This record gives C-alpha cells, structure tokens and sequence, in this order.
DNA sequence: GAGCGTACAGCTGTACGCT
DNA sequence: GAGCGTACAGCTGTACGCT
C-alpha cells in the first residue's frame, strides 16, 4: 500500500546497524569472539576436529559452518578461519592449519580446497566444558540447529588475543596481551575487587603483539587500560652495525603488528625513488625460513645512519601508532570499557561457567547414584528379582512389580530390565559399588564447591593457574620505558 | 544485465531492483516478461551521500540504474523519458538487504527524486524467513512477491522533504557522530 | 637426465587414461562419471533421503570435496545442478530447492542459497549399496571409502544419457524413455541373441525431457546399430495472416539464443515474411515462441535449415566396459546392465543368507537360554569372570561362542513372558527366508526372475509417457 | 603479473620455478631462496601453442609473462645469452592435471623456445603423496627447491625428429592420431 | 591517508571431441 | 563454427569507523 520515506530509512538502516554492532563486527567481553569465529570453533568442536584427532578438509569445514551456523559467504568465513592460524595475526593462534595460510607480506592464504585445519590445544580451553551446562545454547537462523551463544572460554580471550572490527556507528581495535600477565591480573583482582587499574598493571605490563616489535612508553597504554581510549606507538626493531670503510646498514628484524612487509618495503623503495628520504643505497627483503623477518637498508657512506632511521619511522610503517578503542558486547549492548571492566566481566563469567558445571556435575553424579543404588537393591536379591520378571507376562508388569515389591522409583525400574546377563558375575558387583563409593565423595566435593563462594573462588583461580602454567609464554613486545 | 520486457508503454512497466544473478535467475523465470523487466544489481550500492560525485557517474551500477530507467540525473532528469512507472526495489529478506535498500533510497533521493514524488518507487515484500530471494523457486516468488493480482508491495511516498534530508543525511551521511546518536537514541535489544 | 620424448608420451598418457577412465566417461554399469557417483553416494551417506528436509548445498559440497572428489567447488555444483534440471535429466536424480537455472542458460544461484536432496528414483541407485553388491574403494587419501559403481537397479546411462569431452574420443548417449529400456531389458532377458530390430520394437528412440520431434526412424536405428550416427530433433511447432507458435525446443538448445539467431536471421535478410519474432514463454504458460508471418509453411521448413530450430543429436555411444572405453550399440548396452544387475541381485543374496544364518545361529543360543534359564543363570551366578562365564556356558550348554557372547548380552527384560515367543516367530520367519535365498542361488532362471520383478517393480512405479514423438516420413 | 624475482642478477646462478597458482605460489615464496630463486605462478591450462594459432599464443598473458621472465625471446628472435635464468623449472602437481600442464609447457618450450631445453635449463621438478599446493614452506624447501636435497630432473633432446613427431602426434589437431597412442600404449590392469 | 576485517556481489581465460 | 560438460586457475566492486 503505503510506506513513508523517512520512517523505512529510520527502520531500516537501524535493522542493518544493530546486527552489525550485535551479530558481526564487535567481540563478545567473555571470551572474546565474533560469531563467524564462535560458529568456526563450534563447528570443529561439533565434527571432534581436535589437535590429537588428524586436519581435515577446510572445504568441508567451511561447509559445515556455512550450513549449520553461518548463513554467510564461504570468503567471510574462510578468511576469518584463516586469522586464527596465522601467527602473524594470533597471539595464540585459535585454529592448527596444515597448508599456505599466508605471510606477513599479505599473500592470501590458499583457497580453502587445497588447506586443511584443526584445533589448536589452546581452542580445547575455549570449549571446555561446553557441553556441561556451563553456558546457554540458543536456535541457529534457520531453526535446525543449535548453537553456543558464548564459549566457556577458560582463559581471557578477549585481552590475550585482542580484536578489530569495524562496525556501524562505532568500531572496536584491542590489542592481544601476554596470557601470564592476563591471568596474573585475574587471580590478583580475584583477591582485590577494589584493585587499581595502577596495581593490575603491575601484572600487565601493556600489549603483547604476536609479532614482537617494541612499545614506545608507558603512558599510551596507561590512558588506554584507564579509559579503553588511547594511543600505543609500535617502532620496529632496527639495529645500525658499522661495515667497515665508514659504512652502515640498518637492519629490520621485528615490524609493528598488523603491517604488511612487502608494502612497507614498497613505501620505503617508494620514499627512495621519488628521493623523498636522503641516504639510502640498497633494499634488500632477506626475509627466509632461517632468519625470519630480515629487512636490510644499506646506507651511503656520508649519510648518517640514525638519522635515516629516524626519519624511517615518520615516513613509513616502521613506526605505526595502534589506536586502542576498546569496545565490547556486554549482556549484548556495544559498551566502550577499561582494563578492569574487561577482566571483571570476564572473572563473573568464569564464576558462572565453573559455578554451572559444578551444579551440572552434581545433578548428573545423584542421577547416577539414584541408579547404582537400584542396581545395588537388584544383585544383591538377584533370585528375587528373577522370579519377579519372569512371572511378569510384559515388560510394563516388571516394571510395576519390582517398583512395588523392592519400592524402586521407575528410572531404578528401567536400569534393572536393561542390564546384561554379564553384570551377574563376582567382578561386576565390586564394580557398582566401587564406582557407587567414589561417587559419593565426589558428590560431596561438589557440595563443599557450592556451600562455600570461597571454595568455587578458588577453584576458579586454580584452573587459571593450570592454565596460566601450560599456555603461557614469555612476553615478546619490549615496552621500552 | 538487463533482462528487459517486450511492452515498451512505461505505464504498464515495472522493473525489478535485485541483488545478483542468484536472484537474477529466480525473478527472471517467474516474471511476466511482457510487463516486467529486471536489473540484478552486484551487492553493497555506492553510499551517494558519501562518495564524491565522479565516483557516482562513473560507478558502473548506478549507470545502469540510470540507463535502465532512461531519465537521466539531477536537472537533466526528464520525468516523461522514464520507461518504468514501477521501479520496484527487491532486496533479500535480510539485514544486509535493508542496508542495499537504504543506499537504493538514498541514490533516488539525491539524484532521481522527482520518481519518489511520482510514485514510480516501490519496496517490494517477499516472504520473511528465505535467506535470499535466490533461495526461493520462480513459482514461489512470483506469486507471493511479484503477482499484481496477489503481491503487496509498498508505495514510497515522501511526506516531509525537510525531515528526508535531515533523515538521509543523518543516517548515510559522513559525520559518524550523528549515525551513533540516532543509534543510541533509538536502539531496541531486550 | 629426462628425455624429452619419453616425458611427453608419458606424462600425456597418464592425464589421457585418468580422463577417460575417471573424468569424462561414465560408466556403463551405472551410467554415472565419478562426480556424479560421488555426489549421489554423499547425498545418501549423509542420509539426505526423499523423506528428509532440504540441505545446504554448500554442505553437500564441502563434504563431497573432503572425502570423495578433489576437485573445484564449481565442477561440483555444476554437475549437482545439471542433476536436478528437469530439461537436462530425463528423470532427475537430484531434488533442487531455489534457482537452478532454466533453459536459456541461466546458471544456478550460488551453492549458498540452494538446498538438494535424493529424488525418489535416485533411491534405486543406491538400493542394496550396503549388502556387498558392490565393490568399494579407498578415496583420494586412504581416509574414506568410496563405491566404484552404484547398485543402479534402474538402465541410468541409457535412461539419463551422458555427454563427455575425453582425450582421443568423446561420449554423447541421447536419454531413453525408461518403460521402453526396461521392456527392452526384459525382452532381452528372455532371448540373449534377440536383435537390435526386434529390440526397437519396446525401445521406440530416444526420449528427451524436452520433448519434441524425431525425423524418421533412420537415424535411431542406425545410431543402435552401430552407435554412430545423426538423429533429427526438430521443435514441435503449429501454424494458425498467420503465425508459428513453437512449444518444444530441441534437447541442448539454448532457447534464448535460438531466438537470437532468428532474428539474426531476419535482420541479415536471409529470412522472407518474419514480421514479430515473441518470446511469451513462462513458467505457468510453458515454453511458447511465436513468429508472426507477412500476409507460412515454406517460412517454418527454412526455419528448420537455418536456425537451431532443427538441430542434429549426433550420437557416440562410448562408455566404460570393464574399466575400458568401449563404442557400443544398443544390445551391448543392455547387455552389460542385465549381466550387472546379475550380478548385484547374486551378491545381495549371498549377503542376505550369511546376514540371516548368522542371525539364526544366534537365535538359537537365545531359545535354549531361554528354555534353560534357571541353570543359564546359575552358571552365570556360580563363574567369577565373564570368560570363565563364557566357558561355562559353552562346556555346559554346547554352545558356540558368539552363542554364550549374545547370552551375556542378553537384558533381564527378554526374560519377560511374550519374549520366548517372540524368538521362536522370529526364528521360523528365517529358516523359510533362508530357504527362498538358497533357491536363488541355486538357480540362475530363479536369479534371473527376480531381476525380472524388481525390474517390473521399478517400471510400474516410475515408468512414465514418452515425450518425444518419433514421426515416420 | 605476479613473478617473485630472485635478488641476485648473474643468470649462471639463478632459477625461476613455474607454479600452477598462488596457492602453490604462495607456499614456495616462503620456502625459496630468494637470493637465487624466482617464482612464476600461472594461471592454470596453459594454451596449446600446437593447436593454437599465432595470433592467439602471443596474446597469451601467462605466455607473455613467462617470455618477460625469461627475456629470451621466441623463434629466431630467441637468444639463449639473454637468458635471466639459467634453470628454469617446471613444478607441477603432483596430480594427473599438473602431469597435463606439464606437456603443455614442454609443447611451448619446444615449439618457440627449443634452444632452450638443448642448452640444458629447461628442468622438472618432483614433488614427495598429494599436491604440492597443501604443503608447508619448510616442507616445500627442503623436499623440492633445496638445492643441498632436491632432485631436479634435466629435460634434454635425443631425436629432433622423433621429437617433432611426438609433439604432432600428442599435442596436434588431428584426433585420431593421439586416439591411436593411447589405444597403443594404454596399460589399464 | 588507507587499510585494517567481516559483510554483499560477480567473470574470464585454459583443455578436450565432435559436427 | 561454437558450444556441449568436467577439469585447471584467479580478482574486483561495494559498506563501514578510525587515526
Ligand atoms: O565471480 C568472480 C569474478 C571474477 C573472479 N576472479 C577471480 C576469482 O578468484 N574469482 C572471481 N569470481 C569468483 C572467484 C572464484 N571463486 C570460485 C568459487 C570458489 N569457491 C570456494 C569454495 C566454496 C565452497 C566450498 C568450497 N570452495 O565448499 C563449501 C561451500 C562453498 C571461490 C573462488
Ligand atoms: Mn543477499
Ligand atoms: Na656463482
């Protein structure tokens, strides 16, 4: 019939923004992903695609999460996939790829039917415990399938691995840290909820970019921890070594993170052909598999060497600034926070995960008591129990009979009709009750975790720790001061 | 790309604004090619409201828009030289269809208003729940969405000219602050 | 070193032979190339049957391409696509759902709107694939298994057709009418050195799914004959100044461009008395092409000549025989599907005998555990272990040892009143089942009936009109 | 178009490997020794220059691009001094289409750049398995291009006139002759 | 500045046989 | 002739926010 100009642009362009801000381009403050990245890990969860298991086919992948999770272009989804094995742009890498998944000098990885990929064992801490209740699952777009509407993630994703995107109306940029500073900062907040952004830095140190380089000062990343606003300049790591006759070289063997080599060299060769910088006589990219990144600038022999560096850093990538807006997905609003709001939300969310999975524990660990203890009742009057099934004309009459006679609930009932024949011989009857015993001591530790907040804080702060011990690594970005 | 009709009266013609060819093919098979005509376009449209104007005339999608329809722009835009009295705009049933429909509005309005004022311009309504319109078979889409005798499809009528251009440039406009704000102001989650 | 000669004839030969064998030809047994062999037994491996719901065809692709076909995305789909095309396959083997292209050459929607699933008929492909019918292959990888030809309990290749590009030759079968082929096949199953004459009497032609005109019956059985040769596909058009209305195109034309080339006709004045040249063609309408005559017979026959309006469907029987290219006529087709077919309906029943003695040996262990529970028990109660229990149940009852491992396995419920007589049904239902498969076993005309009434089976049920009208003159 | 030139400018020493695509490109920039050692990745089939007319193969872009690499020139105008590499090496999948880009590329070495291969540059690589497209750089370097391991088979020319034959035959317009080879020699087991 | 990274979308060569 | 149908291969245009 009738629509008005005004009220379908206002309708519409909020309808495209509001997905894009909530379903796309910004990360989620718990563990730290997109959906495209939550639907690739919870699809190589859901096909068992694990680091002991062998790589399979991104094709099939791709397919799998396209059709299931994804209603999207196989590029958006291949492409993000690819991010997460690269260890140029993964701080821990998310995602074990077999194949070309690209280099630093910005050369696409191989279309999806040549690559083959996995898990990484960090990913297994992402999902562990999923399927325990520890986190809400909700309808995929068609209605067919489900899906996690978070990751348990037992390690600070969001911080470790850091995050860009740009969204409508607003965009997010977070830099990857050091895991053993992250968790570090967890455990002390743990045991301070009224810790300074000051004290947590003194565990987090600032960025940790998997692509090394150095940090210029301190006072970058105080303002951007402090207001989730603020700018971190990232220099190379160049060395001048004298050669001999008055001759120099400055050589490159670290670049700021998220630049592409190849065309920082091309700017750099472009700054010498069009004479823009002075002193330069030889680029060479000696980049190989032996010496990693390798950058050399030979240098004319009046020029002075510090100065052309100097100059480098103004002119080209060398130096890059990253522009740290830290803006994340909070009970699902687009929400600009600080270093302490980040680990904060993150620690309530491993308070509930843990807190979950305790309770799902204990509910599954009496179910199985409840069962074990009908199956205690049924050997231990086995020739009683025989009579009463074999003078039953159906299985419904059983069911009744033994319910009646040994005042068994209908689930202690069924368990008895479905056991073997084998479980009648001397071996099985420890068997049940060794597994009855261990399972009461089991359900009580799980009582202890739930009576007392400050027994499930320090579980919490425990599984960090372990965590912390096998996946963490030495800080590789010199903050020089 | 233009899969034109066999009627060349302008009153009895409509032309279908779609996505693509995964589109193209389902509306091009359910049409009635006597009286319908269809433009796949490819994805995101030029953002008129940003791009600079050389950009927009040389912007190879929107010259088909303009030949298609065969008025020309601006002042040279001729009313009567319109070979279409429906322009109908066909996106998918998705958030991403809503972006390509608001930057579709946006180009009429900046560049082609005059059809607004007409009535040439409408929004059709295929059924909600298809991923795409390519998704649908030509029985299906022809009946629900582009059928005279069964379709519903919406009439864009400009009411306020002052409000639009505070509307279009506020929404698709440069400046991100008043984008954010509007957002803010108006965004719905629970 | 590495002469230059030895190189080339080599490395040549290896891509030639892997083409003809593995890309370009289809089998005669199934009439499938590996990609649809491929697509089919993905379709059914994931279970994507006529009774379940649509799936993602960027889901079908992606795991087609991980276990079975190392290939292009696009070579896959496309041959999906083509599968499901109710103008290209004379009885579709693949239920598409959206855009999947149309008769002027309109390619599908991207894999990522179109949903598939088995038609009904593609069922009978696959039919009796999981009772040892046929031979299965290592994949690409060695990490998957893959079938080197489907059961096919319908004539595919004749049925469906098949045109393939290879190196040194090339295929082009045209499809058949699937009441006729089976007639044919039971006609041949009743007399070996039947001849390609008396054959043609249930195999009129060619079928198309496009229908329209056959000239003569000259070419077809020339084409059957020898399996070379031209068959005349005219369009099926009527006159009523005057006007052609055309509602069936030859098989393979494009009729968009057959359009385009009548009016390029009239345009370069090599036509007389064309006025209007109408496509008024849709879906709910059917294919109707209308050429408005100058104030018409003389018109439609030039037509015939100049445009694709008639076009020739030059026929090249060639296809795997024994996993070996092989020009073959009618009868040789026939042949090699009955002798496979044989062959499928023979191993299924070896299968089923050694499935249903394996069951009955199992049934009665259960009846004399059953008859003797009491002590069954006891012996049970009185072991330590389960293989002392496994001994004493075999010492004591003689009985085998998958016999005491399904006595184990037994649940307390079967110790319930109905359950005795429940096996005891059971058991007799077998011992006459057994009996029927070792008659057909044990003789070949027995086998060869059954094939006869599965056959029947499949006509009566799928069996349809013919199409293509095969005009005598 | 996309050639990854070796550093060095002494042809003596350097070598150009022709790839199938970026994705095995890719792998090989990464692993190479970009001191000695360039990679042109084409586009996939190459065109038949047996079949193909004159017109057409010197409109060829990966034709042009290879004649760019080489900077020999073809026919006459070929000069086997001017040569910028003095290895030129042809690594194919693996697979049966790699085998068939193989014959492609020897077809237009022979037929426009025949003193080429009689000069001993014209190589074929051997790759360990599936495509060489699916592997990592480490593995692709010391498997393939590490001149310390690698095993480069060197194309050289016996029998001009059986060569010139073997081209016609294999590679020519006529059918049936290449339908005869194949009937002849085709060992199916 | 321009490109970061998830989104939308699609095209053109090449081989090979026949007719 | 040019296209039928399985194979090989890859690139460009759009939106969006930020420093
Ligand atoms: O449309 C065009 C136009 C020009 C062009 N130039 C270069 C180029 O690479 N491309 C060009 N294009 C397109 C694209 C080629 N395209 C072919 C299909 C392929 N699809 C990969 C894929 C998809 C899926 C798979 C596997 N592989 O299985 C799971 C589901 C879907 C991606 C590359
Ligand atoms: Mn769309
Ligand atoms: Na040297």
């Amino acid at each position: 019939n009738e629509r008005n100009i005004t009220s379908e642009m206002r309708e519409s362009f909020l309808d495209y923004a509001m997905s894009v801000i909530v379903a796309r381009a910004l990360p989620d403050v718990r563990d730290g992903l997109k959906p495209v990245h939550r639907r690739i890990l919870y699809g190589l969860n859901e096909q068992g695609m694990t680091p002991d298991k062998s790589y399979k086919k991104s094709a099939r992948i791709v397919g799998d999460v396209m059709g299931k999770y994804h209603p999207h272009g196989d590029s958006s989804i291949y492409e993000a996939m690819v991010r997460m094995a690269q260890d140029f742009s993964y701080r821990y890498p998310l995602v074990d790829g077999q194949g070309n998944f690209g280099s630093m000098d910005g050369d696409g990885a191989a279309a999806m039917r040549y690559t083959e990929a996995r898990m990484t064992k960090i990913t297994l801490e992402l999902l562990r415990d999923i399927n325990k209740d520890t986190i809400d699952f909700i309808d995929n777009y068609d209605g067919n399938e489900r899906e996690p509407s978070v990751l348990p993630a037992r390690f600070p994703n969001l911080l470790a691995n850091g995050a860009s995107g740009i969204a409508v109306g607003m965009a997010t940029n977070i830099p990857p840290h050091n895991l053993t500073e992250l968790i570090n900062g967890v455990l002390s907040l743990s045991k301070n909820p009224d810790i300074s952004i000051a004290e947590l830095m003194e565990d987090i140190e600032g960025p940790d970019f998997p692509t090394a380089g150095l940090i210029l000062g301190k006072s970058g990343i105080r303002r951007a921890y402090e207001t989730g606003r603020g700018s971190i300049q990232m220099r190379s790591r160049a060395v001048i070594e004298e050669r001999g006759g008055g001759r120099q070289r400055i050589v490159v063997t670290e670049i700021p993170f998220q630049v592409n080599k190849a065309r920082m060299i091309e700017k750099i060769a472009e700054l010498v052909r069009d004479k823009k910088i002075d002193g330069i006589t030889d680029l060479r990219d000696e980049t190989s598999l032996r010496t990693g990144v390798r950058v050399v600038i030979d240098v004319r022999k009046d020029a002075n060497a510090s100065v052309i560096l100097n100059n480098l850093y103004k002119q080209t990538p060398l130096q890059t600034s990253f522009g740290v807006n830290m803006i994340a997905l909070v009970n699902g609003r687009p929400k600009l926070i600080n270093l302490k709001e980040a680990l904060v939300h993150y620690l309530e969310h491993q308070k509930t995960v843990v807190r979950r999975r305790t309770q799902y524990n204990l509910r599954k660990a009496k179910d199985r008591a409840h069962i074990l203890e009908g199956l205690r009742i049924a050997l231990d009057h086995i020739d009683e129990i025989i009579s009463t099934i074999r003078e039953s004309d159906t299985d419904k009459v059983a069911m009744e009979s033994l319910q009646q006679r040994f005042k068994l609930s209908e689930k202690q009932a069924q368990a008895i009709l479905d056991m073997r024949l084998r479980r009648l011989t001397g071996l099985e009857r420890d068997k049940i009750e060794a597994e009855y015993n261990e399972l009461l001591n089991y359900i009580s530790e799980l009582e202890t975790i739930l009576a007392d907040e400050e027994v499930l804080l320090q579980l919490v702060r425990d599984e960090l720790t372990e965590i912390r011990d096998r996946f963490g690594d030495d800080r590789r970005t010199e903050i020089q001061l | 790309k233009l899969a034109d009709c066999s009627s060349k009266s302008p009153e009895e013609c409509e032309i279908f604004l779609v996505e693509g060819d995964s589109a193209g093919g389902s509306t091009k098979s359910g049409r009635d090619s006597r009286t319908q005509a269809i433009l796949p376009l490819r994805g995101k449209i030029l953002n008129v409201e940003k791009a600079r104007l050389d950009r927009i005339l040389n912007n190879n999608e929107i010259r088909q828009m303009i030949t298609a329809f065969g008025t020309g722009i601006g002042g040279d835009f001729d009313l009567a030289k319109a070979r279409y009295h429906k322009i109908v705009i066909m996106t998918d049933a998705d958030v991403d269809g809503a972006h390509i429909r608001t930057l579709l509005l946006t180009f009429f309005y900046r560049f082609m208003r005059p059809l607004i004022e007409a009535g040439y311009v409408y929004i059709a309504q295929p059924p909600t729940g298809y991923k795409g319109l390519g998704e649908m078979n030509a029985d299906q889409l022809w009946e629900t969405t582009m059928n005279p005798e069964h379709r519903a499809l919406l009439q864009v009528k400009l009411e306020d000219a002052i409000e639009a251009d505070q509307t279009f440039e506020m929404l698709m406009g440069d400046v991100v602050e008043n984008r954010r704000q509007f957002i803010e102001d108006n965004a719905v989650y629970a």
